[PDB]
């Protein structure tokens, strides 16, 4: 399994991208719900009232059955306009969020994926240190059992002995907690991974920060979403502010009546007066509706509409400086880390001759088996460091990418070339 | 009118056949099999199991380590098999953007209840069961969920 | 004062779970407020109007008086029983939030406990240190003035006992900064604590991770709080869904009027349609409403609901997968710190063994003072050493109770039988 | 350019303070649209319908037009003058949030000037390493030539000075970094800073904790903010206790109406019931309402409020305590940094020493020049460490000033007096 | 109608008597006593006083450290007794999981005011006095609150 | 009624001359300026131009390095003067307590546009430009805003 195999999977199983989606979707949605009383409204209702007489109209009783089907429709109201306006930038803005929380996603996994590599290194390197401590150990109680040195020596020596075990233990830990978290932002277990290929690596120089600048100032997430929030406090100055704005609307309707008359006065002379009535009306009509005055009102909500909007002016601008920033930052850092990269090279360079001299010593009659085992350890410690510094240099080159607004798989695509062979993640394999 | 542009494009790879759709109605249908033949073989469940649940299954029971997990059952938190079982309601699933739905399953033994619960993922274009957590008291053995308990 | 003694008074007087308990009453109490719609709602209102009419109802005036008794009720709504179903489930999940609050609060007040004794112990050391080193520069002093060495010497022997002054005044003001935040959680002043017993602790293996799994599946207060809220967001998909239903209400009135007629027009031939009335009515009525469409509205509503019930769904397989990982590292912190009880109290006993040699070689006569106050000094060093990792262990073992939802008072009592000397904690009394 | 220009440049440009200034003047305008309610509102609406009758009905048909303006006024309503005070107390709680916006944009601000000097001087430090580290390679590398070591030597040396570039590539980078910082805080680009001045600094002993207590408990802005919140929760309360009032509204209006029928059944003997009609009324009304019981209601709704206020207090209690531990804390930290100042000044001193030793023996004949670069560079880190915590105790004292609620310009006034000399910040002028 | 269930079980433990109850109720009584007598003495006011307090200023009276603090005036900001006190309101309290409740009580002398800061804690089930903040310009002596002036 | 109180006090020190105010009203009239006349000079552009990018774009020129940036156009992403431009709108600014208003300027050449972006900056009383940072496809030179690209 390489990078580009653990990403797939990860975009498809990770239950924190589905939830923005998820999101997304609805406030996608919320538009029909936001353009629904710009579309014609229609019911149905009925009712049935009992009413008897008291004081004046004693003995008088009434029953009354209404059913009455309505349909009402706007014709002139910019406040609904407005609003589906402001639904649409909302969800512009959240399919902006959404965006980057892809590009968050696929710097999490090349992180997760990358600390397993630097533990298995960690750990190999502690497993030699190890050896060399219990042989070191081992030489001591020798020369105690022969008597060459005091108790306090011995005692010393069994005292690094259990650091260095103690050591060994954290390092397995650490390593399965790497294992573990790439589980987790995965939702599967990978048994062995691709490492990192000595050959095939290169350093590339970065293009000028003038045209990181260029593209980041035109092409990235946090400045666009910015400028659409602009955007979107301006559409509400303008809703806000159509508050003076009159209104207009059409209303239809049929209803069916039904009215019958009792009581003691009512059985009289009335004749014609009180009768039962089966009334049916059809009625249409409009109604237009201008508000005047109203205390402060729309005047207090056009100010504060201001006001909001100059602060999503303040807000824009400080995007765009830390925007600026951090573009810096991430153009220097790797500058960095080539330093960093060439310095860890020649370091392992030295340990592999101290190691060789060694050896040759040992093999010529001048030197101890300790002492190849030391030089060993400290070889190995040389390459988890040089090893390390790589790692963090492709997670560098990541992190410029992501700066400018413009990650995706292509960029994976193109670091997996420096993937090539496969290693086991078990610690007991690794180091038994 | 305007419809939603799903966020993701494939969301598939399915391999082995699997039954009609909906999610409820996929776990239903599982435990209904479950309860009707009283064989709780595990080839008989293949368009039930994901992709990994299979083969996981399969290796489990060719390592013969975990036999005595096998033979009671696998697939719920009690040696035996319920009488009734009631899962979850989830009303649709709008486009395809949606994954690790976990449904609590009200399984009924003689005035008895344990209320298991599972997973469900989509995984190609149908719905399919993964995972199963035990979640009731005196939990049949092993650990947590089934995966956790087959895994090595 | 030992460890349950601390925590008794600290849950007694503790500003950070009493708004949790009063939010928690607040959420059970809104139980009321959201049933109160569907009991009867019964009010009394009365006006008077004044009516002077224009046009052709001119010098035509009206003065009317009414009061209403009215009295509502519904009959059928099922929104309102939805809305006190998610007021119950709302009240529910606030209620595992206190228990969450309630676990913080002893893991909170049991990790400053044992910062003050490290404290301590750190403070111990630093004028252990202090002394060995005001001892060299008298030493270093004295070769000077006999004449042995240079002046740099000297110099430098004063800048190593103004860095231990400095830092015996940094490890003074953390003491009392320990003791500060000790006060801050619990709302009181400790002059005297219980210090660990090294004859009483023992070092016990952990439950294997299975069995830590399985509890912590069905138990803990995560899982239970995303699977309540994944519940709540199906009850809120059936809310959404009730608006397609009808609704109908039962209303009654008692009201009593009274107009009375004036003008040039009124006092004519009009006789009986023209007069004053004291009216009064009985009314009893029932009314029925079925919503047909209304654009989107309903349905963009359910699609709503059911998008926020999937990201609920993400919610609860991301808390999974969160409380598994936390077990899992847990689990490995304390395996990984019996290893280091064993390396330090291997190391103090080196360092003990170097004293001893360092005390013999004093006595007899080829050791200064010097060469045994620096043994002591490491003596001390390796004492503080271990007993921070004990504290830290006893930590990790509250860790993995608290990782599966089961803390409480219970552990602390398992772990007050390790606590049985008691010790001063002001900086002057512990080290004058 | 030295503190105080600075802190006035970013006073005037800084797009995180404007933003605090707009919602505080939204907040402030907010008043008035809560007033809104009780001045009078009135307005003018006007409508046309054409009814159709149907069954008994039949054949009429009419068509009415209205035309009214209405003005309303609430005599007597408890509840929009809670409102209005509690809209009050909001913006005072803005308020004082906007003046610890300013407290901690002067914080920053002096944070950030600092950060330029310290890395100022570490790469001065480095520089001198770098020479240091360099000429003693290339004696190895005579030594080697001329032959007297191995090549491990050789090699180990050049390693070391690969390491050396490295670190001045990484302090190079973290001036500009911290130039950037500045950049972004303050709006602008300097090239020039003051610097320290050694003749002119000296440390001050503190007033005494009890003192910085009293002022700190009636002059912290975060204990003000609690207090003002904690009032208006009672407010609130009594705001929410005000439903049980009841309620006077009065009314007046002018309508003009003109109805006409036609169809059938009008053209017939009724002669004066259906004609057409040119209506003028100018009502003028009280309108009284009294609510009675409504279920719970109210009473659940004062119980929330009840719980709200115990909540408030509760957090109040919070901030009294932390901000008591805040003020002991920072009051230790100034007497830390005292007690670490005069070591660090006893090293610097005796690094002087040492190289004046170095330098002489190199003058006599006795030494060479790399030893007496060795301890130049020694001298440079020690001067570095000195500067760095002389930095750290003007920063400790602003905190001090802070944690009371007292810090203005007037602080910094006092700590320009420090700066004098100025020195460019290039890292190619300063290390070419 | 349903209730709400308390939180806390015991919230008690108080050894020495009190007055009735009410927090605004207890300060206001206090404020009253205090002014009725000119006195201002320790043993009489035990019932105000919780736990602490008490013990506190009696080893502060028998330390002879603070006797010119404890003459004046402990209880308040300035040296001399007030004319008048207004303690704030505070609408009953709900169950019993509620402590530490300060209260703002405004004093009146001479043509002045200085709105001391005063708590209230419960210890048992009764309301008792705590702390006091020094809530006045020109505070009487020492620092900040009773116990910070008093205690080692 | 009420009225705020502005929170700042200076908002201000301005040296040179300035245009009567109104931040999309000054960038509309910059740029009927820079089309009315198709010369394109910064010494009678200098009412517009706040305090900083006047002497900047001096010291450039003087410095003989930008010739081919100051010749073309320095303020828009196109080597060439557009053909319209249309200034985005704010409706009016409360007070005094407003700075670094960014406006998005809708530019049309011939069948084009490309929306450059232009800020707007108090600095006194009345509104000036300031940065200019081009926002559009094929940018004319150098880096992202104005001042980065003259800037050292």
């Amino acid at each position: 399994e390489n990078l580009m195999q653990v990403y797939q999977q990860a975009r498809l199983s990770n239950p924190e991208l589905r939830k923005s989606a998820a999101d997304r979707d609805a406030a996608f949605e919320k538009i029909n719900e936001a353009r629904s009383p710009l579309l014609p409204q229609l019911g149905l209702g009925a009712d049935y009232t009992y009413s008897n007489g008291y004081r004046d109209a004693n003995g008088i009783n009434s029953n009354a059955t209404s059913a009455s089907l309505q349909l009402t429709q706007s014709i002139f109201d910019m406040s609904k306009w407005r609003a589906l306006t402001l639904q649409e930038k909302a969800a512009g803005i959240q399919d902006v969020t959404y965006q980057t929380d892809q590009q968050t996603l696929i710097l999490n996994t090349a992180t997760a994926y990358f600390n397993v590599l630097n533990a298995i290194d960690v750990l190999s390197y502690t497993q030699a240190q190890k050896e060399a401590i219990y042989r070191q150990l081992d030489q001591t109680t020798q020369r105690f059992n022969v008597g060459l040195v005091a108790i306090t020596d011995v005692q010393n020596a069994r005292a690094q002995y259990d650091t260095v075990l103690a050591n060994e233990v954290t390092a397995r830990n650490n390593l399965d907690n790497a294992v573990e978290q790439l589980r987790q932002i995965t939702g599967n277990y990978y048994p062995e991974l691709a490492a990192l290929n000595v050959e095939n690596f290169k350093t590339d120089k970065p293009q000028p920060v003038n045209a990181l600048l260029k593209e980041a100032e035109k092409r990235n997430l946090s400045l666009l979403q910015a400028r659409l929030s602009q955007d979107l406090a301006r559409e509400q100055i303008r809703q806000a502010q159509d508050g003076h704005l009159p209104t207009l609307d059409l209303t239809a309707s049929t209803g069916i009546s039904d009215t019958s008359y009792s009581g003691s006065k009512t059985r009289g002379a009335a004749g014609t007066q009180y009768d039962d009535s089966n009334m049916g009306q059809n009625k249409v009509g409009l109604s237009f509706s201008l508000p005047i005055y109203q205390g402060g009102m729309v005047n207090s909500q056009v100010k504060q509409a201001q006001y909001n909007f100059v602060g999503a002016s303040e807000q824009l601008e400080s995007a765009h400086r830390s925007v600026v920033q951090t573009v810096r930052s991430s153009f220097n850092n790797i500058n960095a880390s080539i330093s960093s990269i060439n310095a860890y090279k020649q370091a392992v360079v030295s340990a592999q001759s101290s190691l060789d001299a060694m050896e040759a010593g040992y093999s010529v009659g001048t030197r101890t088996i300790v002492d190849v085992l030391d030089a060993t350890t400290t070889l190995y410690n040389a390459k988890q460091e040089l090893a390390n510094a790589r790692y963090n240099y492709l997670i560098n080159q990541l992190n410029i990418k992501s700066a400018l607004g413009t990650l995706n798989e292509q960029d994976l695509l193109a670091l997996n070339n420096a993937l090539s062979k496969p290693v086991s993640t078990n610690p007991e394999n690794v180091a038994p | 009118c305007t419809t939603v542009t799903p966020a993701y494009k494939d969301n598939g790879t399915r391999s082995g056949p699997c039954v009609e759709g909906g999610p409820d109605n996929v776990a239903q249908q599982f435990y209904d099999y479950r309860i009707l033949h009283r064989s709780n073989d595990i080839t008989a469940l293949r368009p039930y199991l994901s992709d990994k649940l299979a083969t996981l299954l399969s290796d489990a029971s060719r390592d013969n380590n975990h036999r005595e997990l096998l033979t009671n059952d696998p697939f719920s938190s009690r040696t035996t098999l319920p009488d009734s079982a009631h899962v979850a309601s989830a009303s649709t699933i709008p486009n395809r953007d949606a994954r690790n739905i976990p449904l609590r399953v009200d399984l009924k033994q003689g005035d008895q209840g344990w209320q298991d619960e599972v997973l469900m993922i989509q995984e190609g274009q149908c719905w399919v069961i993964d995972d199963v957590r035990y979640l009731g008291g005196s939990v049949h053995a092993t650990a947590g969920t089934l995966r956790q308990s087959i895994e090595n």
